[PDB]
C-alpha cells in the first residue's frame, strides 16, 4: 500500500498543480528581505539554532533569487532590539548581501520586534522605485507579539496605496494580524501567509518563494522599457572601472557612454540604463511559457513503447510509470518527467513530433 | 538452565508471630522434602531464630527458597503508621519502577536496592515507608549522617 | 411557563448544549410530542476536547471550596497558565466557579 499512498499523494499534489496557466508574472522585481534578530530565534528547539538555519537558508535564497531572477534587486532589513536596521539595500551584487549575512552570522541575535518601524523604513526604501519595478517584501517571524510606536492600520492602508504584495512566513502558527496583512496586501488572498512544520517544508517554502508571482489586470502597468546591452571587451591593460575606480584587465563598454562596469546585470552608473545580457532575459521564458504536466497512463492499456522515450529504460509493470506529454503524445518515465519539469525547458518528444 | 532455575516459590514462608519465627509452608507437600534435611533443630516448628540466617543458606542449596512478602494489611496486629507526603515532591520514573519492584503483588518483597549517589535514595526510602505505613526503624553506622537523615 | 403552555400549543423549545433531555420535562410539568438531539456530520474534527486530571508534575487537580487555597496545586495551575501563555496565538479564556476565589488567586499571583 506504499505505492498506492504515493500515487494518491501525487494525485493531491496534481490537484494542487492543476492550475497550470500562462499568467503574466512579476519580472522586474524589487525585493526587501525583512529579518529579525530577536530573542525568540535563540531557542534551541531548532538544531543548532533557529537563527543558524535562518542564516544558511537565507544565503541559499540569496543565491537562488540571483540566479532565477538576476535582473531584480533585493534589499535586507534586519529587526534587532526594538528598532529595525538596514544592512543591505537593493543591488545587483549578491556579494554585499552575502557579506552582510555572514556578518549577521558572526554576531548574536537578540531583541524584540517593531514591525511598524520595519514596514515604515521599508516603505521609504521602496519610495524611489519605478512603477514597472514591482515592490515585494518577504517576512519572517519567530514570535507572537509586537509592540509598535504607532498604529499599524494607517501603515497598512498606506502600503496598500503604494501597490505592494507581501508574503509572510511565520514560525509557530497563524496570527490574525499577519493573515490580515497578507489579505489586504494581496487583494483578499491569504495564501501568502504560510507557516512551516519542519525544516524540509521550510526549504520547500524557500524554493517556492524564489519564484515570481502572477500580476493582476486591475493593477495594470503595461509600458515599455529602454534597454541596451553592454559590449564585452577583453582589454589588454588594467583599466579603471566607473563604479569603484579600480584597475581591471578587461570588461564591458556602455552602449551609450562607453564606460566600463565590473558586473552584470547592473544599471549604468553614468548614463543610467539597465545593462543585461541575453542570459538574464533567457532565465524566465519557462515562466513565460510553462510546461504542462504529463499524462501518467494506466497499466491496463497496451503501450506504444514499453521502454522510456527519453532516458531509454524499460518501464515497470504493478503501476504504469509511463508519463505522456500531451503536447507530444510520447510516454516518459517518472525519473525523466520529474527531471525535465524541474530543470529542462523543452520536450524532446515534442522535438520529435513534427508540426 | 532456565528450566533448572525453577523453585518452590510461594511454598516456604516464615511468619513472625510477634517476635516468633513460625516457618509455615503453603502445603504439607513441602514438609516431606524439608524433613530430608536435618540441620534444622500450614506446618511450622521450632527453629533457633539466629540459625534462620544459616538455614536460609541451607535451603538455598536444597533449592526450596523462602519468600518475604509482607501482608501488612492482613497483619492487623502490628500498629500501622499512616504517614503521607507532600504533593510538591516529584518521584522520578526509575524510583517509580523501584517502588514497583517490591510491589508487583502489593506484598512487601524484601530485598536489595543500590542506586548512585545523590539520587534521592533518602526520598525513595521515605516514599517506601509512607506506602508501607507501619512501625519502622532506620540504621546506619555513623552519627552526623544519622541525625541528618533524621532531619 | 404554565400559562405559556396553556396559552400556546405550538411551543417549540431548543438550545445548544442541553444534555440530556429527560429532566427538563421533570423540572417543568410538560411533555413533548417528539424530542431528540443532533450532532454534526463534520468532515474532520477541529474542536479538540481532552480531560486534564493532572499537571505535568502528575498532581491531581480540583477547585473545591475548601482546598481552593492549596498553594502547591496553585503553583501547578500557574505552570499550566505559563505554558498556555507562551503558546497562545490570538486569545484564551479561563473560568473558575467563583469570582472571590478568582480575585484571591489572582491577588496572590500578582503578589
Ligand atoms: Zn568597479
Ligand atoms: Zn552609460
Ligand atoms: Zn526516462
Ligand atoms: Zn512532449
Amino acid at each position: 500500500a506504499s505505492l498506492v499512498a504515493s500515487i494518491v499523494e501525487a494525485r493531491k499534489k496534481r490537484t494542487a498543480k492543476k492550475n497550470i496557466t500562462p499568467y503574466q508574472r512579476g519580472i522586474i522585481r524589487s525585493l526587501i528581505l525583512t529579518l529579525d534578530c530577536s530573542e525568540a530565534m535563540l531557542e534551541k528547539d531548532l538544531r543548532p539554532n533557529r537563527h543558524a538555519m535562518i542564516i544558511q537558508y537565507a544565503i541559499d535564497f540569496v543565491h537562488e533569487f540571483f540566479d532565477q531572477n538576476p535582473i531584480s534587486q533585493m534589499g535586507i532589513i534586519i529587526m534587532r532590539n526594538g528598532l529595525a536596521q538596514l544592512v543591505s539595500q537593493v543591488s545587483g551584487n549578491p556579494q554585499d548581501h552575502i557579506d552582510a549575512l555572514k556578518s549577521i552570522r558572526k554576531q548574536e541575535p537578540k531583541g524584540n520586534p517593531s514591525l511598524q518601524n520595519a514596514l515604515e523604513m521599508a516603505r521609504g526604501l521602496l519610495l524611489p522605485v519605478p512603477a514597472h519595478c514591482t515592490r515585494e517584501v518577504l517576512i519572517v517571524f519567530g514570535s507572537l507579539s509586537t509592540t509598535d510606536p504607532g498604529d499599524i492600520h494607517q501603515t497598512i492602508d498606506s502600503l496598500v496605496s503604494e501597490k505592494i504584495r507581501v508574503k509572510v512566513l511565520g514560525l509557530s502558527a497563524q496570527v490574525a494580524i499577519c493573515k490580515e496583512l497578507c489579505k489586504a496586501t494581496n487583494y483578499g488572498d491569504e495564501s501568502f501567509y504560510k507557516i512551516l512544520l519542519d525544516e524540509t517544508h521550510l526549504k520547500e517554502l524557500f524554493n517556492e518563494a524564489v519564484t515570481p508571482l502572477p500580476v493582476n489586470k486591475i493593477n495594470k502597468g503595461f509600458t515599455l522599457v529602454k534597454m541596451g546591452f553592454p559590449t564585452r571587451i577583453f582589454e589588454d591593460t588594467p583599466t579603471f572601472c566607473s563604479c569603484h575606480s579600480k584597475l581591471v584587465y578587461g570588461g564591458y563598454f556602455c552602449p551609450n557612454c562607453h564606460s566600463k562596469v565590473c558586473s552584470l546585470p547592473t544599471v549604468c552608473p553614468c548614463c543610467d540604463l539597465m545593462l543585461i545580457l541575453s542570459t538574464h532575459l533567457a532565465r524566465s521564458y519557462h515562466h513565460l511559457m510553462p510546461l504542462k504536466t504529463f499524462a501518467e497512463v494506466p497499466t491496463t492499456e497496451k503501450f506504444r513503447s514499453e521502454d522510456c522515450f527519453s532516458c531509454q529504460s524499460r518501464f515497470p509493470i504493478l503501476t504504469s510509470s509511463r508519463y505522456r506529454c500531451e503536447d507530444c503524445k510520447q510516454e516518459f518515465c517518472v525519473d525523466c518527467d520529474v527531471f525535465i519539469h524541474e530543470i529542462l525547458h523543452n520536450c524532446p518528444g515534442c522535438e520529435s513530433k513534427p508540426v | 538452565f532456565i528450566k533448572g532455575a525453577t523453585i518452590s516459590y510461594g511454598k516456604v514462608k516464615l511468619v513472625i508471630k510477634h517476635n516468633r519465627y513460625f516457618v509455615e509452608t503453603t502445603q504439607a507437600d513441602i514438609l516431606q522434602m524439608l524433613l530430608n534435611d536435618s540441620v534444622i533443630g500450614v506446618h511450622s516448628f521450632e527453629i533457633a531464630n539466629e540459625s534462620v540466617e544459616v538455614v536460609k543458606k541451607r535451603c538455598q542449596e536444597i533449592d526450596y527458597p523462602v519468600l518475604e512478602e509482607y501482608d501488612f494489611r492482613n497483619d492487623h496486629r502490628n500498629p500501622d503508621l499512616d504517614i503521607d507526603l507532600k504533593p510538591s515532591t516529584q518521584i522520578r520514573p526509575y524510583q517509580e519502577k523501584s517502588l514497583s519492584k517490591m510491589f508487583g503483588n502489593g506484598r512487601a518483597r524484601s530485598g536489595i536496592i543500590v542506586l548512585p549517589c545523590g539520587a534521592g535514595k533518602t526520598l525513595v526510602g521515605i516514599t517506601a515507608a509512607c506506602t508501607i505505613k507501619k512501625s519502622v526503624i532506620v540504621l546506619c553506622t555513623s552519627s552526623v549522617s544519622v541525625m541528618q537523615w533524621r532531619q | 411557563i404554565k400559562p405559556v403552555f396553556e396559552r400556546f400549543s405550538s411551543v417549540i423549545i431548543t438550545s445548544g448544549t442541553i444534555s440530556p433531555l429527560d429532566m427538563y420535562p421533570r423540572m417543568l410539568n410538560f411533555k413533548t410530542v417528539l424530542q431528540k438531539s443532533y450532532a454534526m456530520t463534520l468532515a474532520k474534527k477541529s474542536f479538540l476536547p481532552m480531560i486534564i486530571t493532572k499537571g505535568s508534575d502528575q498532581v491531581a487537580i480540583s477547585s473545591r471550596f475548601e482546598i481552593r487555597n492549596d498553594p502547591s496545586i496553585v503553583r501547578n495551575y500557574g505552570s499550566m497558565l505559563v505554558e498556555f501563555a507562551k503558546i497562545t496565538p490570538d486569545g484564551m479564556v479561563v473560568f473558575f466557579p467563583s469570582y472571590l476565589y478568582m480575585e484571591s488567586i489572582v491577588s496572590m499571583w500578582q503578589t
